[PDB]
């Protein structure tokens, strides 16, 4: 003796988050840059510490 | 043949034949003396000619909740 | 000229069957009435919240159907390929095998087909919307729905009865078997068999004899798994400093395995491991490149040479050739695996980063101050390390 | 059902006293779909045609002939013509396709013709149409070839390998005609199963895809025309059904390589013969792994056929080289 309403299926997917890679571990490592130019600033010169 | 037998009998239900193919018409049904026979034959199964003859009998009333001669919970809250 | 002649008979069972003579159909021949089949796809996945939330992670039991719907998704992006639908149409198949195709996987048994299907259709995603899926089955295994956590739990008491019976007579039989368990259920199956890697060797050389018959699927598993552990938080160095660890060596020799017998291991994702950590300082980013060139190359060192090979050695000549053949300087042999090893080098334009990598950290390496007798060696062993890059580049990159 | 022994020259070979090697191989077995012939072939033996009427094998030897395809190459296969009852067309290694004629009432076997198109680095495949109005000669090498047999055997067109595939100079293992004579399945040696259509000289590719990671060895058809069965190098036997071309069963009894295939003229009982000596029995209607027999042979390569007709039982593998016949086998045990 109950009236039952129609069930509400979800229809939402769930989000993803800021971290692009799975880890926290595996995405610290793609977050530093790589490039020939931060290699140039510790080169300047050897004769100028000489 | 024994739908078309069945369906003008004075037993099928005429006015409140409500089906079994909504959400909300899944309570309110019709002829709640077949709902007796069937929540009674189905629940006995405890001998051995009983038992090589509840498939066929199981299919039999299958057909019987999709044309709305019978509500659904009224089977599915009396059977064991 | 004869057909065959059957019969049609009716049955109360709803799969269909053929027997010697007869075939056996449902009896209730208007059984589907009542459903409508629909349209493209604006449907399916509106039909899938209501029908495919009740067996969710079950589609394991039906395989056929974990296909049929895969197969859709490489011929919807394949028919809309052109120039405009292709950021919406493949992230809408990114949240489509997320929810309830990824997770259906992880309930096969026995079964390398139907999950090649799955990564068909994974091939067309990026490869960081990759990660995120393989490291949601890790850790949504446990601390959520049941009836994977029993199958999760059935591969990793399976992988490990395979370790145990790992022996260099019977590895006939038992690299399709192990192989077979690894393209079905791999994200159970590795993470037990990568921790014997670096433990024990001489199963090491047991692995990579079965890595030949994985499938593509297990590739990518395979190399998010080593970057797994590279990356662990685990003392890199041991207690004084003496010795680095015993992993870490013992590692390497299972990267640099993989990329000499199996030429369908992409992994360009550990090399662009190498490059970024070599900016801070890292001893396993040294460790791996070293073990690397000595293995598919054959850059031997020349510290231990005799006097008379010396002077063979500079003779540009067939007897160089024969100079390099006593010394054991493998170079006409794998020439074709040592030129696929630098295609991963110019593929990112890495080989004028490396150099002046490993030249930097020499030089800031005459000013750390740890020991006496270390900084007298590990200043040599990074000086031939550079000379071994350059020799590997001149023999690859000739023109 | 009683065990019968074979009566050709193997089984006197190995009853003398002689010890290295009494026969020598067996290259290919192929059946016309009558089920009174047969094409049983050797390496440096004898291809022996018979004709054994109504006993079960003692009734008469037919044939033996070792100087049939010449004294100085070899026959890779030996393909039944549907149409004609006295056409085999035996294609030899190097640069022969000929095509033979036998003879009942004389001790002797007579040739029809010897085509050839130029160019013929090495044919190793050549397999009618199961109507009998194509060949479809087909090198591992280079390309692949299309005649006719119904006015001759004129060529029509052929197909480039390597448009098919694009990865490597790959193999071509064995390849099957379709059921229909419409289409054919190809078998590479990456794992690569093509379908190509060939209605009447067209040969055109329809798609590939990866069946699994191993040279494809065989591929086998059903009588009913629901599904195919392929082979592996790995453990791997996949059923593959043709409305969907999906999977439906998996045969995974992966304690070998795979080598030899074969169905039944009903379709119920697939034969698989493994690397281990070890032969097994499935069923394809039933679930994955319901055996009815497995049978330990001795330490000799054996093959495996299946009669067009009657569910008969032909395998080798004997002490050296021969072929045992087994006689009224519904039950098998």
């Amino acid at each position: 003796k109950e009236k039952i309403p129609p069930p509400a299926f979800d229809e939402t997917f769930k989000k993803f988050t800021f971290i692009k890679m799975g880890n926290k571990l595996i995405n610290n490592v793609w977050k530093i840059p790589t490039g020939l130019d931060k290699i140039e600033q510790e080169v300047k010169k050897p004769e100028g510490v000489y | 043949f024994f739908i078309a037998l069945l369906r003008k009998s004075d037993s099928w239900p005429s006015s409140h034949v409500a089906n079994n193919s909504n959400y909300s018409s899944l309570n309110e049904g019709g002829n709640m003396i077949a709902a007796n026979i069937i929540s009674f034959n189905l629940s006995q199964y405890n001998e051995e000619v009983d038992k090589e003859n509840y498939e066929r009998y199981m299919d039999m009333c299958c057909i019987l909740l999709k044309n709305g001669f019978v509500n659904f919970y009224s089977i599915w809250d009396n059977v064991k | 000229h004869k057909p065959r002649l059957i019969h049609k008979y009716k049955t109360h069972e709803p799969f269909e069957s053929l027997e010697l003579n007869s075939s056996y159909v449902f009896y209730y021949s208007e059984w589907n009435s009542n459903l409508t089949p629909f349209a493209s796809v604006n449907d399916l996945f509106e039909n899938s919240h209501i029908y495919l939330s009740i067996i969710g992670p079950y589609l394991g039991r039906i395989p056929t159907l974990l296909s049929k719907i895969s197969r859709i998704g490489v011929a919807d992006i394949q028919k809309n390929h052109g120039s405009e639908s292709l950021h919406v149409t493949i992230d809408k198949w990114i949240d489509y095998v997320r929810k309830f195709i990824f997770p259906a996987t992880s309930l096969l048994q026995n079964n390398p087909i139907a999950t090649s299907e799955v990564y068909e259709l994974m091939k067309f995603f990026p490869f960081e919307k990759r990660y995120f899926i393989y490291n949601e089955m890790m850790t949504k295994l446990s601390q959520d729905i049941l009836p994977l956590k029993v199958s999760f739990n059935k591969a990793e008491r399976e992988a490990k009865s395979i370790l145990k019976a790992l022996s260099i007579d019977t590895i006939a039989k038992e690299s399709r078997r192990f192989a077979k368990l690894i393209s079905t259920n791999p994200l159970a199956s590795l993470v037990p068999a990568v921790k014997q890697i670096e433990n024990y060797d001489k199963v090491s050389e047991l692995v990579v004899y079965t890595t030949k018959y994985f499938n593509d699927f297990a590739y990518d598993v395979l190399q998010f798994v080593l970057l797994l552990r590279l990356t662990y938080n685990r003392p890199a160095v041991q207690f004084d400093g003496v010795n680095q660890a015993m992993w870490v060596q013992r590692l390497s020799i299972f990267i640099a395995g993989l990329a000499k017998n199996c030429p369908n291991m992409d992994i360009s994702n550990i090399i662009t491991y190498i490059l970024k950590t070599l900016h801070n300082g890292n001893i396993i980013a040294v460790s791996i490149l070293k073990e690397l060139i000595i293995t598919v190359g054959g850059i031997r060192d020349l510290n231990e040479v005799n006097m008379k090979q010396l002077l063979m050695l500079n003779s540009g000549s067939p007897l160089k050739q024969y100079a390099r053949h006593l010394i054991y300087d493998f170079r006409d042999d794998n020439s074709v695996i040592s030129s696929r090893l630098t295609s991963f080098f110019t593929d990112q334009s890495a080989i004028s980063e490396i150099i002046l990598l490993l030249y930097t950290l020499n030089l800031k390496a005459n000013t750390q101050n740890s020991h006496y007798k270390i900084l007298s060696t590990r200043c040599d062993e990074m000086n031939t390390l550079l000379w071994s890059f350059i020799e590997l580049i001149k023999h690859c990159l000739k023109g | 059902e009683d065990k019968r022994f074979i009566h050709v020259s193997s089984r006197s070979h190995s009853r003398f006293t002689s010890t290295p090697i009494t026969p020598n191989e067996i290259l290919s077995l192929k059946f016309h779909v009558s089920g009174s012939s047969m094409a049983y072939s050797r390496m440096d033996g004898s291809l022996t045609v018979w004709f054994i009427k109504d006993a079960s094998f003692d009734k008469s030897v037919e044939v033996y002939i070792p100087d049939c395809c010449g004294s100085d190459k070899l026959a890779t296969d030996l393909s039944w013509n549907p149409t004609s009852l006295n056409q085999i067309a035996v294609v030899s290694n190097s640069s022969e396709i000929s095509l033979l004629l036998i003879n009942e009432k004389s001790l002797t076997a007579s040739k029809l013709r010897t085509l050839s198109l130029g160019s013929k680095t090495k044919v190793n495949t050549c397999l009618y149409d199961p109507l009998g109005n194509w060949l479809l000669a087909a090198t591992k090498s280079e390309k692949i070839y299309l005649f006719d047999v119904k006015k001759d055997h004129s060529s029509v067109c052929s197909l480039n390998i390597s448009d098919i595939s694009q990865e490597d100079n790959d193999v071509v293992y064995s390849l099957a005609w379709s059921n229909g004579g419409s289409h054919i399945f190809i078998g590479f040696k990456s794992g690569y199963l093509a379908i190509l259509k060939a209605k009447h000289g067209i040969l055109e590719v329809c798609t590939k895809i990866k069946a699994h990671t191993g040279p494809i060895t065989e591929i086998k058809m059903d009588p009913w025309g629901r599904n195919f069965i392929t082979g592996s190098i790995d453990g791997n036997c996949y059923v593959w059904n043709m409305k969907s071309l999906c999977c439906e069963l998996i045969i995974n009894d992966l304690n070998s390589a795979v080598t030899t295939l074969d169905v039944c003229h009903l379709g119920k009982i697939l034969g698989i013969c493994t690397e281990d000596e070890m032969v097994y029995f499935y069923d394809l209607n039933s679930g994955n792994l319901l055996h009815s027999k497995s049978l330990a042979n001795y330490k000799t390569d054996p093959v495996l056929k299946f009669y067009p007709d009657k569910s008969w039982y032909i395998m080798s593998g004997k002490n050296d080289t021969l072929s045992n016949h087994f006689v009224k086998n519904e039950k098998n045990l």
